[PDB]
């Protein structure tokens, strides 16, 4: 006996600020340089049920575009080797970035005082654990469908054994949850997210898209659905520490560390996957580093919180300087540790030579020359008896482990920052590969503590390490990561065995 | 436009030439390598566990060195330091549900909607023209508003686990376990809202709810043992186990079930009834995850069994005291009720039932001495 | 020889193994974290070891603690006796009359080493790792770029090597 | 292994050979010359309307000349002829809810689940142990089971209309009414096999209640209600008229909310209201339907909108005694309860609340002249 | 709390559903009928309502989720080859009013039985045709806003009822299901219907689809497919249930045979006409799959499972292998000749299509090919020509006739196939039948088989006014929906048909 009526989000969101009540404990249980505001505003309204159905609309797109016509077309096979190799590490380091991302804002949720800031906060770690999900199901329906499972099956734990995985770590995982709930939330959310997690979700879609991969933009997409009120939350949490003195002392120097630390693994990183794991080049990664960081973050998101006392971060320059030759180095250096890693990698080949000398002057006579050499030495032949690790010991060219960023780095080859800093504190010797690390070090040495590969692994022959770690096929003589692509000529355990590889720490020497 | 490797056939078929005859391993079982609590490993477990990135000196796991980057002064990202008890593998905890996110939304989004199209009916069906009018204002209005405020400090105490949790099976149980305290809570303030729009005269507004809930005596000492729950209890295991198997499930039992859930009916309110059923369904939902995590796999450890135990009785006689008292001070609740609406007898036997269950669900499981006797007359002490 | 296990870790369960009052395994598990875990450590030896052993102890003293504390002790006292709640306002009141941040580091990593759970509470610990990380930080990100990487070489104490 | 056209790279490459610049048409709207009832055409009408190949000798149809086939003798596949209403186009009605096949499959699956849930959480909660013994084996048995034959017989009066209706519009929705009234009956039942689940003794077997619809006395004139308006009515809009807007909106509409979804909760009954919650959204949604098929479309038609009154006039002159006398038998229900459970007043005041509800939403729609005061006191002259 | 927790499923409730139903007086079928469905009829599948739509309900995500996400962002829609565009127009059409007039025969079904259960399996597939219903109009939905030719797919709902295979097709899906006994519509619509044509014609539409670029229809129809197990079940309990009724030894082959003989009469120039022309890659020879589909498997397996009832296989099914060799070429000779009055682009054999047909039907060139080739030359492809195939047929004196019965045009004088024509005058009017069967059912059942033909109907009307009436204009104006080629340019308008003056004549007025 009226008119039908129900009530929507909005009319109940209307009334969530007056949730939290006052009591003398209502204090966060985080160590925090910064005081969040208790009346700061978020700006969408969603409650409990309204989030769900959101987030179950686009789960079920999702999950019937994966289970019919992607199956149906053999979508998971008609995918280029080198692509499916990528993704393994792309799937598999961006389920941990997402992972921690939980935990983080988790820790922001605590931090956070006014109920509504609280209620986006909540919102973004159902989202991260949405995300996990989706990129643990990429891993999962590669495994299935793929051409090759290996890596897809088992990345949780071989992930362990090669060296770009603790940097990916310090990246994701460690920046996220460690260290003041601002300086995690703008790893995070104001420069992880805004700067790379974002373009990176899109950029991933079209590389993808390229070599004949349609799960991952099916899945990818849909994650980056979720991201208008992640940089939302981001955006609220600048705005509630503005008001504070503290912020005016400490927001700068915690952007420019959050934005080094990001910067610092992922020009390398994001370039070489791109560049060195496709065949069909979408954009070198020089351009779209420069519109990412300079365009896109550095002069419009950036610009937008000048209001509130940012101000563009002071190792900019030093990180353009270096983000020129950084992922060539870093791929000569993560090919020559293949047998450590739980993926396969590919030379370049002739036309991918062509198109790096087209795009990058000057790469042939240094990196394509490195590679023919190795090719010519049978780098892909397991009957050759050469990893080019023994390359890099012939011709004294040590490769270090910054300390900080557990990035690997060869100074004496680079052709980027090539800056070797050593120092001996307390019987210990560390490696520093710039003067923001270094800083970093210096002035909190208790907080970068993380053993390298050279360290856990010195001494140790590099076949115990891999099998040791299960980082064998199903057949348990077969290596999960090769040298090459293709589907023959394969390395066995014995190969490795062969060789006598043993590792070594490089500061020993000093 | 954009050219796709999938079905341009330049690119289609360089792919095509590249591929090997047949796959390259056998293993298509993505997380072979974990163990299956069930018959054959579940979507649940292939996608959720080892996703955290623990090392071995964190008990389950697989990694192995230091974390990366830690907190100012040496506080590792994730330890062993931030919680009692103890165990061989964090990893162990398994959802009887077996719910990651999709399911989980999948399941709140139906309720969702069916509770929209509820409402729809219900308004248009006039049903709010027999509901009483003095429960409707005070009862429903003030006390049922002010519930909800226990709901959210529940749900906040759910902050520290969800960034403390050592297992991302742990921590994804926890997460949805807040999630649905806070679901509860807006739940309630939807139907005032509701009632709000359907009744001329009904105000919406939390004022009333919110200063009986900070100012009346009625959920006072349920206030204070919200409070220390939340901000006062550092440890995230703590936490979640008071919450849920000693103070959600005495207090928050006899709130929903044995007041509003029994006495709603005798005064017309199919309304209320409605959402105390949602609320029951996530309680009993989430008692599952509780008692696999706390009972079978920490209390019934191969190697801290015994330590886990003696923990958790620990913790239980810590919080029973404060749940005691909020169920006495609540217990005035009944000398406001129009006479007649219920005896004595009947709110004996509604404690009683409260207590029995919990006993039986969460007092004996770790060998806890709880007299029945003791605890209702102590709680009735409240009463007459 | 190995990642997970090894030589090392066996000899050290086989030394934990014997550890029957409360009391040595508290004292054995505060000189371990003294001599093995912080920059400020006595010996690099265990740096590949030291963090599942130091888990192995912290197991077993908690189950000692356990075992012979009743509940108000063990909610309310650390290991060796102590008030928790009177050695954290006492850590905090240091901290808060720290001078400059390098006292406060030493404070604080001291404080991590000798309280470290299990043998303080883990909610008064938690608590006091707030608020005595919330006083480090501010004294530290104070000026962080202001001083050159030459005199804070200096400072840090570091032998340049290359 | 099979090669398909949009991934190989010879197929592809022909097909894409073939392809024109753009498309040959730029209307790509599905249902472009349909009236949009709503302000743009929705996907709903796009999908349904026009379905059926009626020709233009039925009025609305796009089609010309007879059908292929007919019955025997010569009565065509659908006709005029089967129905007394007339209108000046059989694809006018509009669902109100919009409701396509998807959707509805949708809306009732999130139910399902709901329920699924919702049962699960009532009997791990224990919340049987507050039902009184003798309403729950007297009258959830008997008589409410009793009610799932009344559902039934309605669901099956929709065979008629779902092979006769001259429109797919009037078809999907007359289908989906049906549908959801054996969803009713089948939702009884599941009720009181829960119940034998969970409460030992309890028999779920339908004899008791079959027995009581069959050999009753207050489900007598129900019955022969039931029975007339399935077996006896040959046209398809009487059936669904009087099932959905005389017979089912006074006595099923009494015996939901005014006994059971009144009654049940004073006896510590949390379970029927939840049921009987489903049935009265569906029964909304229906109305919904119903007042936009009889009265936006057929009454007010710009033609034959008094002739289509008159005929709805006369239905609901028929159907109105045997419903009257429905309630009157169903009355003596009242004397089977324990003294004290309800009072002359409060029968009164639910029997005016249906009758005025009936009135405003169909009675006062067709301008059916019905005294409340009469059709009260003759339901209340069988309340002994 | 203190229980276990708890619930019921649908067989739990289905248990009891058989007592449902109540005995009184009244208690019988609304519709005439010769045989009585016996109570007591148990259905193998134990559904009740909600775990029904919950089943569907999954389906209906996971297909939409396809369609809506990965088949849109790969623009499948619009990469299919333009012949199978046009054909997919008719098929999706032409199924979606076969799953319409199915609700309505399965709603008679449903109203004719007595049991409860059999009761329940009627409504489940009522629901399911209303299913189908919406699938094959949202295929249709979805080619018109995604496709690379919207015209016919948009509206195909009112413009195909200008051409003649509609109404032989309504005949066969929509009169045959409705119009006639309980038991015999379900012959038509279970029995033979789905059970012989629509449900390997599904499979086989999604392979001829994926062959030809097509992503959309193997979504669908492959969901469609998913429900079928059902309804066969539910042909069984029908032809089960009226097993024990005496009435069944005298009427069941008869109708039987009457239901095979309408849906094959229909189906076997059709579909093959549908496949073999309307597709540019060719999965299989439609002489081979119709062996399979009504000897192999239907009139084999299934009626041979059947026999046990008392069932045996149709007397006209000699005659079905007679006719059904070169029907389908005839009807698209036919179909081509008359395509000014379609709803979809037809375009003639091309040269390797052309070795096709006379690599699998050997004989086809001299025939169809030669034909096809003279059009050619004489520019039936270009609106300048001013020729249209119907032109050829009255120049050369092949008249074109329409069965009275079946609806299907048939050339006897040039039909390599049946080529037997009957002229009968009734009353005052004149009948033409192409077949014995057919000649049977009208002399037996004269008052069921009235259908005005299209040359009755258009008599005397020029070509062009009619297909302006109807609508058979793209959303131009001027342009038509339907051409002689499947090209991007040079379509032919209003005007062109107009200036051709073809004005239609009853056949029958030569006698
Ligand atoms: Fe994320
Ligand atoms: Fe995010
Ligand atoms: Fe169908
Ligand atoms: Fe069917």
């Amino acid at each position: 006996n009226r008119a039908p009526t129900s009530v929507n989000a909005q009319e109940v969101h209307r009334w969530l600020q007056s949730f939290n009540w006052d009591f003398k404990n209502n204090r966060t249980k985080y160590a925090t340089k910064y005081k969040m505001a208790n009346e700061t505003k978020e700006q969408f309204k969603l409650i409990a049920k309204e989030y769900a159905r959101m987030e179950a609309v686009k789960d079920e797109r999702q999950f019937g575009s994966l289970q019919d016509a992607l199956t149906r077309l053999n979508a998971g096979v008609r995918v280029h080797p080198k692509w499916n190799e990528t993704m393994k590490v792309v799937s598999n380091f961006l389920e941990v970035g997402e992972y921690n991302a939980i935990a983080a804002t988790g820790m922001l949720w605590d931090s956070a005082q006014a109920a509504e800031q609280k209620n986006g906060y909540l919102a973004q770690v159902l989202d991260e654990i949405r995300h996990t999900h989706q990129c643990a199901y990429v891993n999962y329906y590669f495994a299935k469908n793929g051409q090759d499972p290996a890596g897809h099956n088992d990345a949780r734990r071989t992930r362990t054994i090669g060296p770009l995985w603790k940097g990916m770590k310090r990246v994701f995982s460690d920046g996220f949850i460690s260290g003041d709930a601002v300086e995690c939330s703008l790893n995070l959310q104001l420069v992880g997210e805004a700067c790379f997690t974002n373009p990176l979700i899109v950029a991933v879609t079209e590389w993808a898209a390229a070599n004949g991969d349609e799960i991952t933009p099916t899945v990818f997409l849909s994650i980056e659905t979720d991201e208008l009120r992640h940089m939302a939350n981001g955006y609220q949490t600048v705005v509630s520490i503005a008001n504070d003195p503290a912020s005016a002392k400490y927001l700068n120097t915690d952007l420019n560390n959050a934005f080094w630390t990001q910067q610092k693994y992922f020009t390398p990183v994001l370039g070489m996957l791109f560049e060195y794991g496709s065949k069909f080049k979408v954009e070198p990664w020089v351009k779209t580093w420069n519109r990412w960081v300079y365009e896109d973050w550095g002069g419009i998101w950036i610009g937008r919180l000048g209001k509130y006392g940012v101000e563009s971060p002071r190792s900019l320059k030093d990180a353009k300087q270096d983000a020129y030759w950084a992922h060539h180095d870093l791929y000569l250096l993560a090919y020559a540790l293949w047998p450590t890693g739980f993926f396969r990698l590919a030379l370049p080949d002739q036309e991918e030579m062509e198109w790096f000398e087209a795009n990058y002057p000057g790469w042939y006579d240094h990196y394509g020359k490195i590679y023919e050499e190795w090719r010519a030495r049978g780098c892909e032949d397991p009957s050759s008896g050469f990893i080019p690790l023994m390359w890099f010991i012939e011709n004294n060219h040590p490769i270090y482990i910054d300390r900080v960023s557990q990035v690997p780095f060869c100074p004496s080859l680079a052709k980027g920052a090539s800056t070797l800093r050593v120092h001996e504190y307390n019987g210990q010797m560390h490696t520093f590969s710039d003067q923001w690390g270094e800083r970093m070090w210096l002035a909190e040495p208790e907080r970068y503590e993380c053993q390298n590969i050279f360290e856990q692994y010195e001494g140790r022959e590099l076949s115990e390490v891999i099998a040791e770690l299960h980082g064998l096929r199903s057949d348990g003589k077969t290596l999960i990561a090769q040298p090459h692509v293709r589907g023959d000529k394969l390395w066995t355990l014995d190969d490795i065995k062969r060789l006598n590889c043993v590792f070594k720490n490089p500061v020993k020497a000093f | 436009e954009r050219r796709r490797g999938l079905t341009d056939p330049e690119m289609a078929a360089v792919i095509l030439k590249a591929l090997p005859e047949a796959p390259l391993d056998g293993n298509n079982k993505m997380g072979y390598f974990v163990t299956p609590r069930w018959k054959r490993l579940t979507e649940y477990e292939a996608l959720t566990v080892y996703a955290q990135p623990n090392a071995d000196w964190i008990a389950g796991g697989l990694d192995w060195g230091d974390w990366t980057q830690k907190f100012h002064g040496g506080r590792p990202s994730w330890g062993n330091e931030t919680t009692e008890l103890r165990t061989v593998d964090w990893f162990k905890h398994r959802d009887p549900l077996r719910r990651w996110h999709a399911p989980y939304v999948k399941d709140k989004a139906e309720e969702w909607r069916y509770t929209d199209r509820f409402l729809q009916g219900y308004s248009a069906d006039g049903q709010i023209r027999a509901m009483n009018p003095t429960w409707r204002d005070e009862f429903i209005n003030r006390y049922w508003g002010a519930f909800l405020f226990n709901e959210y400090g529940l749900f906040n105490a759910h902050s520290q686990g969800a960034r403390e949790a050592l297992s991302d099976v742990t921590r994804v149980s926890l997460a949805f376990w807040g999630f649905d305290k806070i679901d509860i809570a807006q739940m309630i303030q939807l139907e005032r809202g509701f009632l709000a729009k359907i009744v001329p005269g009904f105000d919406e507004s939390t004022a009333v709810p919110k200063a009986e809930w900070t100012n009346g005596e009625v959920y006072k000492s349920a206030r204070l043992a919200v409070e220390g729950l939340w901000q006062e209890v550092f440890d995230w295991n703590e936490s979640a186990f008071s919450v849920h198997a000693v103070y959600d499930a005495l207090f928050g039992q006899f709130v929903r079930r044995e007041f509003f859930q029994r006495l709603a009916p005798r005064f017309g309110d199919n309304l209320t009834p409605f959402f105390i059923n949602q609320a029951q369904t996530y309680f009993q939902i989430a008692k599952q995850g509780v008692q696999d995590l706390y009972y079978n796999c920490l209390g019934d450890d191969p190697e801290f069994s015994d330590y886990n135990r003696t923990v958790m009785r620990n913790w239980t006689g810590k919080w029973l005291e404060p749940t005691i008292a909020a169920l006495r001070d609540f217990m005035g609740l009944f000398a406001k009720l129009p006479a007649g609406t219920t005896d004595k007898e009947e709110i004996t036997a509604s404690l009683y039932r409260v207590v029995d269950d919990w006993i039986e669900d969460y007092a004996s499981r770790i060998d806890f001495k709880a007299d029945r006797d003791q605890i209702v007359k102590a709680v009735l002490a409240g009463l007459k | 020889l190995g990642i997970h296990s090894n030589d090392t870790r066996d000899a050290w369960v086989n030394k934990i193994a014997q550890l029957n009052t409360l009391e040595k395994a508290a004292e054995m598990l505060k000189q371990f974290r003294m001599d093995h875990t912080t920059p400020f450590r006595n010996s690099y030896e265990l740096d590949n070891d030291y963090l599942w052993i130091e888990a192995k102890l912290e197991e077993k003293v908690a189950v000692l603690k356990a075992r012979a504390f009743n509940e108000v002790d063990f909610r309310h006292k650390t290991a060796f006796g102590e008030d928790a709640k009177s050695v954290l306002d006492g850590t905090v009141a240091k901290m808060n009359a720290a001078k400059d941040k390098w006292e406060a580091e030493k404070i604080h990593i001291g404080f991590r080493q000798a309280y470290k759970p299990p043998i303080m509470p883990v909610n008064y610990f938690l608590d006091g790792e707030r608020q005595l990380g919330t006083r480090l930080m501010e004294l530290r990100n104070l000026n962080y770029y202001d001083t050159p990487l030459e005199e804070l070489r200096k400072q840090r104490g570091v032998r340049v090597v290359h």
